[PDB]
RNA sequence: CGCGGGGUGGAGCAGCCUGGUAGCUCGUCGGGCUCAUAACCCGAAGAUCGUCGGUUCAAAUCCGGCCCCCGCAACCA
RNA sequence: CCAGGGCUACACACGUGCUACAAUGGCGCAUACAAAGAGAAGCGACCUCGCGAGAGCAAGCGGACCUCAUAAAGUGCGUCGUAGUCCGGAUUGGAGUCUGCAACUCGACUCCAUGAAGUCGGAAUCGCUAGUAAUCGUGGAUCAGAAUGCCACGGUGAAUAC
RNA sequence: UCCUCCUAAAGAGUAACGGAGGAGCACGAAGGUUGGCUAAUCCUGGUCGGACAUCAGGAGGUUAGUGCAAUGGCAUAAGCC
């Protein structure tokens, strides 16, 4: 709720400067964050997705898609229709709450922690983050987890460059290299 | 490890590299004291250490300093 | 957003060691607690402790001195 | 019980709860406890959080953890990189300290191979 | 040339005509027993399945060519 | 005759040890009981500096006197409660110490962090008939330094031999 | 015996011990209808995660898919929901 605010006031004024854009409309603004878990192992025991299911429950504040396998393939011995992955793709106003409680509290409590790769960009402002944990989010229970399995982040933006978007995040005062 | 009464160096390369430092960079100095530690001044050197049936050449670097010629000297051949 | 299907997203104190009392909203409970934050994480002190860790030469000189 | 990088233990007294920390062992948690004012005989469950947070100061003292793991691995790396005896010796997988390598360094040169 | 059937650790055989993780008996290798060798006891490694290809999500196993091997036919005047 | 290097190499296989895998055990504090040695470029008190190896000053003794030298098992309280554990203590990194012209190949020990295999061992198989096996110290010889070996010493102290 | 393509000479038909492939079913949802949707394969970034599982954006645009051969056909989608 606060970073939207922050970002409405503070943040497209500061951006504004940068590339003297014509436009309000042209900053680049956050879309969405889609948190991904791709759990893979449940071709074995089916209730480990069921677990993992919960824990992006918990983690996000609305429940996950269970995504089906795209395509079958022998490498990893699985078929058309299968359930392989768990997703979420908050957006909105949770979004927002969600994007505070990740870089204010949960980015810092990373194991061997240094600074967050400023490289990693798709070439269109899109960062991704791939924590290896689920133990950094404050929601998880110490004592209900047996399993060390994590997510990644995935942050969308409208942006065009890396270049610019790299700013955009930079402006909430977000971890780079 | 040993010896905090002052690094060690034998007397024989001290002046030999003493002698090469002041008039310039040369050629592969032949010493046989693996023994000897290296000090600062020795950096730029490429000293040739004994293995034991040849000399290796040896560039010495900045971080080449609190060690001896030695380890820089591989005596037993494998492979 | 679906009601009855999602988990219950309430709001919450975070009040950290520092000192920084900070209210969010997630899925936890009563109350937290936290160890660091954005603020009082060594990364802005840490990259100047971690990157000026080398020195051979003048550990040398710290041995013999003279 | 989340001081430094890790350290979660539960029933457990003080001085062996800080074991599990990485770069702090015996003795040095009994200086963590001495420094900090606390007794070795109580457990992470009896302290409360005030007692906790001067814990987490005292250690910050110390190297511990990511600091120490690459603190560690930079050495190591560093020796390899002079092509020295210790660093032939590092690469190549086997003992370091001078040791015997013809009947056992079963550790460093890990089990048991065919011929 | 025609129609059956083959080609799988070093050897001989299963698993092959119903595509999903290759056994058996020997030999080789390591250790035992013995004065020593054998026998015997105890572990272990060793085959991408003739090859070039297609079908499939995946081929030792399905389908086609080529390369060998083995049987039966190759007749009436 | 000399400088280094090597005898300490390392896909592997065995011999002989030692330390384990714990709760009859592990780590802390209160403190009781040996023998046999050994020492003059020797053995080196007590003091003081050391977290400790050790560093100074230096007392005494060619010794039933002086010194290395508090034996440890063992009690007595505490605490961990069956965990790869407060078991094991390997391995690595760093910081050192004495000796010694010199410690990297290639020493010993100390501190700190590190915390591997191992949960009683396949076919087999070894020693042992009482202060013996078993277990805990301790010394000496060679030796500047370098034992888990060797040679001695004494603690608690079994089972079984129809 | 039945289906598809060529042979078959721009309607249909058209032989040979001519050239290549399939069928002797499947499905109470794989039918009906209403309302939606858009693919392959790459590129770059991202925990374990690697060429490839799941995510994000960008590229291409029907190379896709169509319960099974081959043919003709389908974005109004006959495709997948
Ligand atoms: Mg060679
Ligand atoms: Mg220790
Ligand atoms: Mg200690
Ligand atoms: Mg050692
Ligand atoms: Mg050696
Ligand atoms: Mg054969
Ligand atoms: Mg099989
Ligand atoms: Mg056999
Ligand atoms: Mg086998
Ligand atoms: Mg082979
Ligand atoms: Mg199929
Ligand atoms: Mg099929
Ligand atoms: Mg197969
Ligand atoms: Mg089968
Ligand atoms: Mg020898
Ligand atoms: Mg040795
Ligand atoms: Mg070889
Ligand atoms: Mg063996
Ligand atoms: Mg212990
Ligand atoms: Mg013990
Ligand atoms: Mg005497
Ligand atoms: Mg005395
Ligand atoms: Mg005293
Ligand atoms: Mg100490
Ligand atoms: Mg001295
Ligand atoms: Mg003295
Ligand atoms: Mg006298
Ligand atoms: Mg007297
Ligand atoms: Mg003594
Ligand atoms: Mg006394
Ligand atoms: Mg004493
Ligand atoms: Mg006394
Ligand atoms: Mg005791
Ligand atoms: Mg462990
Ligand atoms: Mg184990
Ligand atoms: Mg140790
Ligand atoms: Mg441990
Ligand atoms: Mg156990
Ligand atoms: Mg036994
Ligand atoms: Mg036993
Ligand atoms: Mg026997
Ligand atoms: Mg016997
Ligand atoms: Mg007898
Ligand atoms: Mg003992
Ligand atoms: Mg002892
Ligand atoms: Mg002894
Ligand atoms: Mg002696
Ligand atoms: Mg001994
Ligand atoms: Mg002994
Ligand atoms: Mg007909
Ligand atoms: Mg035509
Ligand atoms: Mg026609
Ligand atoms: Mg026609
Ligand atoms: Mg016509
Ligand atoms: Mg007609
Ligand atoms: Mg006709
Ligand atoms: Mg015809
Ligand atoms: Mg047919
Ligand atoms: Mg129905
Ligand atoms: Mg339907
Ligand atoms: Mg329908
Ligand atoms: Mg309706
Ligand atoms: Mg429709
Ligand atoms: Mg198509
Ligand atoms: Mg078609
Ligand atoms: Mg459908």
């Amino acid at each position: 709720a606060k970073l939207h605010d922050y970002y409405k006031d503070e943040v497209v004024k500061k951006l504004m400067t940068e590339f003297n854009y014509n436009s309000v409309m042209q900053v680049p603004r956050v879309e969405k964050i889609t948190l991904n878990m791709g759990v893979g192992e449940a071709i074995a025991d089916k209730k480990l997705l069921d677990n993992a299911a919960a824990d992006l429950a918990a983690i996000s504040g609305q429940k996950p898609l269970i995504t089906k396998a795209r395509k079958s393939v022998a490498g990893f011995k699985i078929r058309q229709g299968y359930p392989i992955g768990c997703k979420v793709t908050l957006r909105g106003e949770r979004m927002w709450e969600f994007f505070e409680r990740l870089i204010t509290i949960a980015v810092p409590r990373i194991r061997d922690f240094r600074g967050l790769s400023a490289k990693s960009f798709d070439g269109r402002g899109n960062y991704s983050m791939g924590v290896r944990e689920q133990i950094i989010f404050p929601e998880i229970d110490y004592d209900k987890v047996d399993r060390v399995r994590g997510l990644d982040i995935t942050i969308t933006t409208t942006a065009k460059s890396d270049e610019e978007g790299r700013a955009l995040l930079a402006a909430f005062d977000f971890p780079f290299r | 490890r040993s010896l905090k009464k002052g690094p060690f160096i034998d007397l024989h390369l001290l002046k030999k590299v003493e002698k090469a430092v002041e008039s310039g960079d040369k050629k592969p100095l032949r010493t046989w004291s693996r023994r000897s530690t290296i000090f600062p001044n020795m950096i730029g050197l490429t000293i040739a250490v004994h293995n034991g049936r040849q000399h290796v050449p040896v560039f010495v670097t900045d971080e080449m300093v609190g060690h001896k010629l030695g380890e820089f000297a591989p005596t037993r051949t494998y492979r | 957003m679906k009601k009855d299907i999602h988990p219950k997203y309430e709001e919450i104190t975070a009040s950290c060691s520092c000192g920084n009392v900070m209210k969010i909203r997630s899925t936890v409970g009563h109350d937290l607690n936290l160890d660091v934050c954005s603020k009082c994480h060594p990364f802005f002190t840490g990259k100047q402790r971690d990157v000026a860790t080398g020195g051979r030469v003048d550990r040398f000189n710290k041995r013999f001195n003279i | 019980a989340r001081i430094a990088g890790i350290n979660i233990p539960d029933h457990k007294h003080a001085v062996i709860a800080l074991t599990s920390i990485y770069g702090v062992g015996k003795t040095r948690s009994k200086a963590i406890l001495a420094a900090a004012g606390i007794a070795e005989d109580v457990k992470i469950s009896e302290l409360s959080e005030g007692q906790i947070d001067t814990l987490r100061d005292e250690v910050a003292k110390f190297v511990v953890e990511g600091d120490l793991r690459r603190e560690i691995s930079m050495s190591i790396k560093r020796l390899m990189d002079l092509g020295c005896y210790r660093g032939l010796r590092h690469r190549r997988g086997l003992p370091v300290r001078g040791q015997r390598t013809k009947t056992n360094a079963r550790t460093r040169k890990g089990p048991r191979k065919p011929i």
